[PDB]
């Protein structure tokens, strides 16, 4: 919380935030750039990465992750942090939660929604009639 | 099975069900699907418009029947 | 294509002779098949053991008087 | 939210996690394959349902399965 | 004579439109020979050579001789193709062969289609014609 | 030798299909340059 | 310009898929085959170097020039050896132009109907005869040697392609030498061509045509070498020059130009004996065009420090709204081949549309105005070609944005700032499209409903609630109080369509004043609506090709992808390719309505026959002002009524147009299988057919696959466009040949 970082030199665009950012939720990507460079914003147009901490508020998590994947990672920037910010001001760290990126296996991470069978061993809908049971339950 | 053994697939969800493929490896460790089978008919796997698929898949020993030696 | 080029005689025209035979088998003497119910002497027309057709005069007039749509000419 | 289920035919190639646009999946330790890792979905509330993970999955049939369910603002991908 | 049909000879409409024969080809006559050939057919109310597909060995030239001709040619084609597909599956360069036809093998499998039906009978006798149902892929159910 | 890499190119499917089609079209058209209007076998 | 860069060999001819990496592993599935033709001409995918890409483009342009020249040579050969040019030249109105004498194989000779003069052949509508007479050709041997010239010219372009790819291919700085190229193309390609044609107008076209416009019956005039050799023939035609090999050109070198005023004229109007343009005006035209193009090809600094760098012109131009203005567009246009193709395709499409709307109302060839088949055919053809090229310019704009947009070049320039308010642009275009759709088509269906109600006083007609095109009528007024006013040194008006009197050549009408009423207001607002929706779709594809609020990484996905999955509600057809796919149907709609308006307006208010007393009996008798305001009238008096010719066409010279009418209906309806369906069904059905083939040991090595989602869409749009365009083509040709 209390997100630190200079705004990148961006002239603004009509593709940025809407009412949903102010009453439902918004997202912020904070990273640190070694130099003043150029990157394409997900809300279109060029922007100037300031040297040091840069902070960008986007409307969706996927926009922040697209910014991180197509702009920051090919520019060797892999210290970014994506947060969800609620209208009351509450900030929740979202993308590099346990400090390791999700595509590296990290001890201490537990498995969610892992089914101990194959797709073929899933039951039949006819046997799996009126109940809360679905064909993919563990 | 053993490497190079032609085997038939008994996995219904598999693209190569009731078809033969050569065994390329059997994993000595205790995993659920140790057998690597390499086929010649490629898969459906890939994006739309991509000219290709996979010819290599993994199966258990109870989902593979050795026809040859 | 053959009608376009001023040659309608080159049209492949196939008579529905199986359905025309069925129409005759219902009694239409137009096609000249001389078969069941379009021959007055077939055992289907006379119903030899019981002689109890009785529908047949009315139906035969219906099938062999074109003023209706009962088994139209094909 | 959409339902992302990971099936034990997973070879832990991490290709589904690398292709997720909304950070739903992650690699967790698992002794069920040679790679030592299985995909997981702790964040299916962020799932949009694009099925890029199933496109990236090399197992036949797929170890990752996306079942589109109830639609929320996040799963519809609305920036508004 | 069948189904109220008459020969084109005693058909007034036929002779009326034969009196106005168009010329399909570069023959000076053309339409005259077309119509004198079509005269043997069974015409009708429109005076057009209707066809009967009935076996009817007198009027067998309207279906049956062309039927045999087509079946022999198309079965030749199919057997030639099957023989080629079977004979390129042996080589591991089969996928290359389906876009780049191995022309000597193509002619070799082409020229043996003259005995296309008889051989298939032997295949129907042998079992080298239809694949077993446990050697071919199938979806679940 | 390029006499073998012309032969392979003039053995591909688009060229041989076009060749076989042109050939059978030639048979069929020169059939109708000859004895015309054959809707039945004359019998 | 490097020596032997690519070895000329037959080896890669034997290797299909050499030019890519995914295409060279052999064909495992059938999609490979499609991908081959899908990747043949995408040179920027083949390699990753601008030099090789530019060399490939140069050698492909040489090949395309070869195919156009072999086309030209073919048409000149068919006009020399298989036409009735001379007979048509003897009696213009009495002979319909024709070529392509078909082979009498099976019925076919019925299409060789008589056109006049004993010639039995297909009546052509390309307008070739008229341009040959205008150019000054008299006999056919000139056309045979022009065909020979076209063949050797095609051979020259082909060998030039081989030479500039395999033997001496240019380096990048040559292709990127943009100033010298523009100077050589304005002055040298365009100016020299214009001057040389005026060098053919002055010496060949004017004398021959001045003789032909009198009743000389062609052949009695000399071959065109005599009019350079012997200025005695140059005497009686325009005698106010000395006419010598040194003397005649001295009036040019001394500003003595009113001497030349007998052939460099600015008369305007149409020649009342031929219905074409005044060829002296076209000559003086080509002269001035040549001069202005050779002037404009002296503007760009190449090597002598004289002229402009286009970069300085661009980077100079910037204002307070547009930030840095056009900074970086030089690099954008000199590094991206797709960004140049966008502009060049859009401009050639627009200029082809201009060509269509100019050669109808100033017909510039003798005996083309009173060739109604020719007039309709060339208008409609150039409109369709232009619409296609405009959509292609939009397509390559989207390709540039997906592939060749660098944000580092484009910081606060015009490109960057339109990317930053694409939402405002698209929403305002959306609103304009909805407004135009309502206030044009709702007017139409209001008119249908009032006319069905029996309330014609409540319609938008000239007899109901009038919508007069007052501004277009005023512009029309200004073009006729101007052959004596604001164009003083000009005899007649620019075109008769703006006003005047019925120019009637033969018994038919060449061109008359085209008044604009409520029906014309209505169709013009429909055309504006259809253009605006096509612009909306294509601009949305261009401006949102890289990212959107929905998918912020579309540029990573590329230009040509089906979707990003069923999630986010469903993301089918987000790609710029798919916007081009939708804009193709909307271009179809736009151009179809434009050519329908053209056909009905000419057939009702312009085309027709003149009586000896001088009364115009129009082809459809002026139904346009009262029928074209309702959709029922368009269906009845244009689509039902004028299709009688194409459907009664069997058994005559015009049967092939009826056959293609039906065949194009078939192809259009065949399109909807590909358009409405998806490839999951087709893959599933191919699977059971594969089972059948597997049973008889006949399933092929190359696995049968359904066509891809993009391929299915492209097949659907190709069949849809071909079917609809060919239906309209067959309809137009049969109707206006039987009636016009
Ligand atoms: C060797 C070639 C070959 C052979 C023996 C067969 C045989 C068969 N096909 Mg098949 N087919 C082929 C090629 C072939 N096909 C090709 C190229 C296509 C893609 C157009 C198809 C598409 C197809 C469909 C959709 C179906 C079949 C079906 C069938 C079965 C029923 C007969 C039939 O429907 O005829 C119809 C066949 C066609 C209309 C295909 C056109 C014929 C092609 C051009 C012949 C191919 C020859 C090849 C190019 C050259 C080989 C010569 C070689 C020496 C180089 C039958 C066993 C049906 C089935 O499922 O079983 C009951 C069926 O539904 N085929
Ligand atoms: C698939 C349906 C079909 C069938 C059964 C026919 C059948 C026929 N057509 Mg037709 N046609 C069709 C579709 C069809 N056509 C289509 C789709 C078109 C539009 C392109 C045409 C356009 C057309 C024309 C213009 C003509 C025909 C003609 C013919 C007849 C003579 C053909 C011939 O000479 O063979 C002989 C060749 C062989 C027997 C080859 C075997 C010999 C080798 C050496 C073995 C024949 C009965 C001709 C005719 O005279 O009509 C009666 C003719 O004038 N057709
Ligand atoms: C001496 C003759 C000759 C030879 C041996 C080669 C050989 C080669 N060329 Mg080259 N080329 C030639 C002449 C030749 N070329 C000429 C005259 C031109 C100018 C047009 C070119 C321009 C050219 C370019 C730009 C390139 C090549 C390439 C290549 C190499 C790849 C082969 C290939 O796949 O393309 C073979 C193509 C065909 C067999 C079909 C070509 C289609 C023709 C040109 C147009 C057809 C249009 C016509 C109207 C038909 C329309 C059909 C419709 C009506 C149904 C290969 C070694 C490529 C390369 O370097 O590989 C990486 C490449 O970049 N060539
Ligand atoms: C302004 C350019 C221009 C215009 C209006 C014309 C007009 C004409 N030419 Mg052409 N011509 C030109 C340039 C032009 N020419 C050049 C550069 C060449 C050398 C390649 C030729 C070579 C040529 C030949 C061989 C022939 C003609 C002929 C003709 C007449 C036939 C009809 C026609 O072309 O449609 C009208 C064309 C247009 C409306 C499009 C012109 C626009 C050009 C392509 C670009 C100019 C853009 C310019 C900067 C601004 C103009 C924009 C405009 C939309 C306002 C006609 C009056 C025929 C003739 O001799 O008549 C009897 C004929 O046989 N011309
Ligand atoms: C490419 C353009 C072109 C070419 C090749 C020619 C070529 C020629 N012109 Mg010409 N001319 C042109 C454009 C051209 N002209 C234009 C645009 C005008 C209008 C200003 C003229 C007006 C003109 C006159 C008045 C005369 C020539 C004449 C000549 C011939 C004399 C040779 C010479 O003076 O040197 C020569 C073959 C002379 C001639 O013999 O006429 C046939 C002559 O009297 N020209
Ligand atoms: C100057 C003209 C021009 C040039 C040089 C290009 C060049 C290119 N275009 Mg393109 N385009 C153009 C005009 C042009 N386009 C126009 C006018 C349109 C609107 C229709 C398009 C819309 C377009 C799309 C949507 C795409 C391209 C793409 C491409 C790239 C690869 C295309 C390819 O592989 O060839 C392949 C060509 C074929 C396989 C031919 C397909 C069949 C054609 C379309 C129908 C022809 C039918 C014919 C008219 C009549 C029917 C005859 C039949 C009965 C036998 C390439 C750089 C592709 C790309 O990805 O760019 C990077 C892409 O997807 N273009
Ligand atoms: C005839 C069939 C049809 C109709 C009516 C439309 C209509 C429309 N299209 Mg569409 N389109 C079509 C075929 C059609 N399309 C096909 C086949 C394709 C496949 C390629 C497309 C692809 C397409 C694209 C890609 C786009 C459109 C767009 C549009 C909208 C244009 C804006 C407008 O005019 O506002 C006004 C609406 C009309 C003129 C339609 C008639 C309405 C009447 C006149 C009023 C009805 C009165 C009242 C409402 C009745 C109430 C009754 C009550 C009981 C409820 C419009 C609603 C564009 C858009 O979104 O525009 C901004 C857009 O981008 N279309
Ligand atoms: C339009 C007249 C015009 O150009 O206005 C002025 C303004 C640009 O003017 P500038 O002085 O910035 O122009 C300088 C450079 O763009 C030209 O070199 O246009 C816009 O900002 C877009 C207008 C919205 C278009 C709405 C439709
Ligand atoms: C149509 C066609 C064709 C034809 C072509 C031709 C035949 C052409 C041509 C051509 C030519 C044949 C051209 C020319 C030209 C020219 C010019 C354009 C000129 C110039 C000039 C100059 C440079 C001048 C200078 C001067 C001055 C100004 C100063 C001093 C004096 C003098 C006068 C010297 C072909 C066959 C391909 C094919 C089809 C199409
Ligand atoms: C009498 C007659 C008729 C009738 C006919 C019929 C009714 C029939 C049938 C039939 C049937 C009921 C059948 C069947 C079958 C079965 C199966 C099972 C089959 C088969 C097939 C196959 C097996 C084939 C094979 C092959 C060959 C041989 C060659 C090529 C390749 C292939 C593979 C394709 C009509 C009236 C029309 C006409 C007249 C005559
Ligand atoms: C019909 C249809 C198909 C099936 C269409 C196919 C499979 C096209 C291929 C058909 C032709 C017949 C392939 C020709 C095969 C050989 C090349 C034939 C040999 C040619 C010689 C005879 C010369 C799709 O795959 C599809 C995909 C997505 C959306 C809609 C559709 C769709 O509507
Ligand atoms: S892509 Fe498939 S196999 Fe690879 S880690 Fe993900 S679920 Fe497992
Ligand atoms: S329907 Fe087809 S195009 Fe649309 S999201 Fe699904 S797979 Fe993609």
């Amino acid at each position: 919380t209390t997100l630190t970082g200079q705004p990148p030199l961006y002239g603004g665009s009509t593709g940025g935030l809407l009412s949903k950012a102010d009453i439902e939720e918004k997202y912020a990507i904070t990273w640190t750039s070694p130099k003043e460079q150029v990157f394409e914003m997900p809300t279109a147009g060029a922007a100037v990465m300031r040297e040091g901490e840069n902070l960008v508020y986007l409307a969706r998590k996927e926009q922040c992750l697209a910014l991180a994947a197509q702009q920051l990672r090919p520019r060797k920037i892999n210290d970014y942090k994506i947060y969800r910010i609620f209208p009351d001001g509450e900030t929740v760290l979202l993308h590099p939660k346990d400090g390791v990126f999700p595509e590296k296996v990290n001890q201490g991470r537990e498995a969610v929604n892992t089914v101990p069978r194959s797709i073929g061993q899933n039951p039949n809908p006819a046997q799996l009639k009126f109940s809360g049971k679905k064909p993919y339950d563990p | 099975v053993q490497r190079g053994s032609k085997v038939r697939i008994l996995r219904p969800e598999s693209y190569w069900y009731n078809e033969i493929g050569t065994v390329a490896s059997v994993d000595q460790s205790g995993i659920k699907y140790p057998v690597i089978v390499r086929f010649d008919k490629v898969n459906y796997t890939g994006f739309s418009g991509s000219a290709g698929g996979v010819n290599t898949n993994n199966f258990a020993l109870s989902e593979v029947e050795e026809v040859s030696a | 294509v053959v009608v376009a080029f001023g040659t309608p005689e080159k049209q492949i025209l196939i008579e529905p002779v199986f359905a025309q035979f069925i129409q005759a088998a219902h009694g239409k003497l137009l096609y000249g098949f001389d078969t069941l119910l379009s021959n007055p002497d077939s055992i289907a027309a006379t119903a030899w053991p019981n002689y109890g057709n009785v529908w047949l005069p009315g139906w035969l007039d219906a099938i062999n008087s074109g003023n209706n749509s009962l088994f139209l000419t094909i | 939210a959409h339902t992302v289920k990971i099936y034990d035919t997973c070879i832990g190639c991490t290709q589904c996690v690398r292709a997720c646009p909304t950070d739903v999946l992650e690699m967790v330790p698992w002794d069920g394959c040679k790679a030592g890792q299985i995909a997981s979905s702790p964040r299916t509330e962020d799932c949009v349902g694009c099925k890029r993970c199933e496109t990236a999955c090399p197992t036949d049939f797929l170890s990752i399965r996306v079942y589109l369910g109830a639609e929320t603002t996040r799963s519809m991908g609305l920036a508004y | 004579d069948v189904a109220g049909l008459v020969p084109c000879k005693d058909s007034p409409a036929f002779q009326k439109r034969a009196a106005a024969a168009v010329n399909t080809t570069a023959d000076p006559a053309s339409g005259q020979k077309r119509f004198e050939r079509y005269s043997q057919a069974l015409c009708g109310e429109d005076g057009l050579p209707h066809l009967v597909v009935d076996g009817r060995l007198s009027r067998a030239g309207d279906f049956l001789i062309p039927s045999a001709l087509f079946l022999f040619i198309t079965g030749w084609i199919g057997w030639v193709g099957r023989a080629y597909l079977i004979a390129v599956r042996n080589s591991g360069e089969a996928n290359e062969k389906e876009i780049i036809i191995d022309v000597p093998l193509a002619i070799k499998c082409m020229l043996t289609g003259f005995a296309w039906p008889l051989a298939a009978l032997k295949e129907l006798a042998s079992g080298e014609l239809t694949a077993k149902d446990n050697e071919i892929t199938v979806s679940p159910r | 030798m390029q006499t073998k890499h012309l032969l392979t190119y003039l053995s591909t499917a688009p060229v041989l299909a076009a060749l076989w089609m042109t050939i059978t079209a030639g048979i069929l058209i020169e059939f109708n340059r000859f004895y015309p209007d054959l809707l039945f076998h004359p019998l | 310009v490097d020596n032997d860069p690519v070895p000329t060999s037959f080896e890669k001819w034997a290797k299909p898929g050499h030019f890519d990496r995914t295409l060279a592993r052999g064909p495992q599935t059938t999609t490979w085959i499609w991908n081959l033709h899908a990747l043949a001409h995408d040179f920027d995918t083949h390699t990753s170097d601008l030099e090789d890409i530019s060399r490939k483009i140069f050698s492909a342009h040489f090949g395309h020039l070869a195919v156009v020249f072999i086309w030209l040579s073919g048409m000149y050969f068919h006009g020399a050896k298989f036409s009735n040019y001379e007979a048509w030249l003897a009696d213009p109105t009495g002979i319909k132009p024709s070529a392509q004498v078909v082979w009498p194989i099976v019925g076919q000779g019925i299409l060789n109907g008589d056109v006049g003069g004993g010639f039995h052949g297909i009546q052509i509508t390309s307008g070739l005869f008229q341009l040959w007479r205008a150019s000054g050709i008299t006999n056919e041997f000139q056309l045979y040697c022009t065909a020979i010239g076209g063949l050797v010219m095609a051979g020259l372009m082909l060998f030039a392609g081989w030479f500039h790819y395999h033997k001496r291919a240019p380096k990048l700085e040559w292709f990127q030498n943009v100033e010298s190229m523009l100077n050589h193309h304005l002055a040298g390609l365009l100016g020299l061509g214009s001057l040389g044609w005026a060098g053919h107008q002055i010496h060949v076209s004017l004398p021959i045509n001045q003789l032909l416009d009198a009743g000389v019956a062609a052949k009695d005039i000399p071959l065109p070498h005599e009019f350079i050799l012997n200025p005695s023939l140059m005497a009686e035609l325009y005698p106010n020059i000395n006419w010598g090999v040194f003397s005649g050109v001295i009036p040019f070198f001394t500003f003595n130009w009113a001497a030349y005023s007998d052939f460099l004229t600015f008369k305007g109007g149409l020649n009342p004996v031929t219905g074409g343009l005044w060829l002296s005006d076209t000559a003086h035209h080509h002269v001035a065009i040549a001069v202005l193009f050779i002037i404009a090809g002296h503007m760009y600094r190449t090597n002598w420090g004289i002229g402009h760098s286009l970069k300085e012109i661009l980077e100079a131009h910037k204002g307070p709204f547009t930030g840095t203005g056009h900074k970086g567009l030089y690099e954008v246009l000199t590094t991206s081949w797709h960004a140049q193709l966008a502009i060049n395709l859009a401009m050639m499409g627009s200029l082809s549309i201009i060509v269509a709307q100019h050669m109808y109302a100033m017909p510039p060839y003798p005996y083309l105005a009173t060739d109604y088949p020719t007039q309709l055919s060339l208008f409609t053809h150039h409109m369709w070609i232009g619409g296609f090229l405009i959509v292609g310019g939009a397509a390559h704009g989207a390709i540039f944005f997906v592939r060749d947009y660098d944000p580092a070049v484009n910081q606060n320039n015009v490109l960057d700032r339109v990317l930053r308010h694409r939402d405002a642009i698209i929403s305002h275009l959306n609103w304009v499209c909805i407004f135009l759709g309502f206030h044009s088509f709702g007017l139409y269906v209001h008119n249908d409903t009032m006319r069905a109600f029996g309330r014609p006083q409540d319609m938008f007609s000239d007899t109901g609630i009038q919508l007069q095109p007052v501004f277009a009528q005023w512009v029309q007024h200004l073009h006729t109080l101007a052959p004596g006013g604001t164009a003083p040194n000009a005899a007649a008006t620019a075109s008769v369509a703006f006003g005047g009197d019925v120019v009637a050549v033969g018994g038919k009408v060449a061109m008359m004043p085209i008044a604009l009423g409520t029906a014309d207001f209505l169709v013009h607002h429909i055309h504006a609506f259809t253009i605006h929706v096509t612009v909306l779709i294509l601009l949305k594809g261009v401006l949102f090709a890289r990212s959107s609020r929905l998918i912020p990484d579309k540029a990573n996905l590329g230009f040509r992808f089906p979707c990003d999955g069923p999630g986010r509600g469903g993301t089918c057809q987000v790609s710029g390719w798919d916007h081009v796919f939708l804009g193709l149907f909307w271009m179809y709609n736009c151009i179809s309505v434009v050519i329908f308006h053209f056909s009905w307006k000419m057939q009702s208010d312009v085309w027709g026959t003149v009586a000896p007393d001088g009364t115009v009996s129009h082809i459809t008798g002026g139904n346009f002002a009262q029928s074209a305001i309702t959709i029922n009238g368009w269906l009845r008096d244009f689509l039902w009524a004028q299709a009688s010719q194409v459907i009664g066409s069997y058994g005559s010279a015009l049967s092939a147009y009826g056959l293609l009418f039906l065949g194009a209906h078939f192809v259009w309806a065949f399109s909807l299988m590909f358009l409405f369906s998806g490839r999951g069904y087709w893959q599933e059905l191919i699977e059971s057919i594969v089972w059948a083939h597997n049973k008889l040991k006949v399933a092929p090595a190359i696995q049968p696959r359904a066509l891809s989602i993009i391929q299915g869409r492209a097949v659907g749009v190709a069949h849809y466009l071909l079917g609809g365009i060919a239906t309209t083509w067959a309809f137009f040709l049969a109707r206006i040949i039987s009636v016009g």
